[PDB]
Formats: structure tokens, C-alpha cells, sequence
């Protein structure tokens, strides 16, 4: 399973199991460019989030309820949804994912 | 070591 693999590699589940995790299959430039797009509030209230104009190719990785460290199972779900990230700093760049419209 | 914007790239980015 892609999730078990990527998650494993990226050190996302090499010392704990992460419930959720979205991987974007678009160029980093394109993704970073989102920081100058539709400005909306994040779930945390703060209004420094920017929804993508278009839909990106993604992969929702969910931990199935039956798994426990050191064995983290992941349900892979491919999709094409708008992303919403929280940009901060200079250069303004994505530092938090937030949702997939 | 690993900035906030760097950690994003590693955790989510998979161009």
C-alpha cells in the first residue's frame, strides 16, 4: 500500500502512527503558488489560508481503526480536490495543510 | 534544523 510506504519513508510513521495525511501530486511551485490565491479562514479561525483555484491530484491516507503501532495501517484514497494551506513567512509559503475542498 | 515550511514539503509534497 502506497500510504504504508510513503508514510513509512517520509518518517511520518517511523516512530508513531499518524491518523491522517494528504500527499499532493502537483509541482511544489504550483502548490506554493496557492499562497497567492483564494484567501479564506482556516478551521482554526485564522484568516491566512488560501484555497487553490483548481483541483490537485492527491492521496488521503487514513489509519484504519484496527491498527496499532508498530503496525500502522493506512487506507489510500486518490482524489482531485482543492487544497487549503496556511501560508506564513517570507517568502510566503505553505507550512500547514488544512483541507481538500 | 527543519523549518515549518520544510516539514510541510517532506510530509505532504510528492510532486
Amino acid at each position: 500500500n502506497y500510504c504504508n510506504q510513503m508514510m513509512k519513508s517520509r518518517n511520518l510513521t517511523k516512530d508513531r502512527c499518524k491518523p491522517v495525511n494528504t500527499f499532493v501530486h502537483e509541482s511544489l511551485a504550483d502548490v506554493q503558488a496557492v499562497c497567492s490565491q483564494k484567501n479564506v479562514a482556516c478551521k482554526n479561525g485564522q484568516t491566512n489560508c488560501y484555497q487553490s483555484y483548481s483541483t490537485m491530484s492527491i492521496t488521503d491516507c487514513r489509519e484504519t481503526g484496527s491498527s496499532k503501532y508498530p503496525n500502522c495501517a493506512y487506507k489510500t484514497t486518490q482524489a482531485n480536490k482543492h487544497i487549503i494551506v496556511a501560508c506564513e513567512g517570507n517568502p510566503y509559503v505553505p507550512v500547514h495543510f488544512d483541507a481538500s475542498v | 534544523k527543519e523549518t515549518a515550511a520544510a516539514k510541510f514539503e517532506r510530509q505532504h509534497m510528492d510532486s
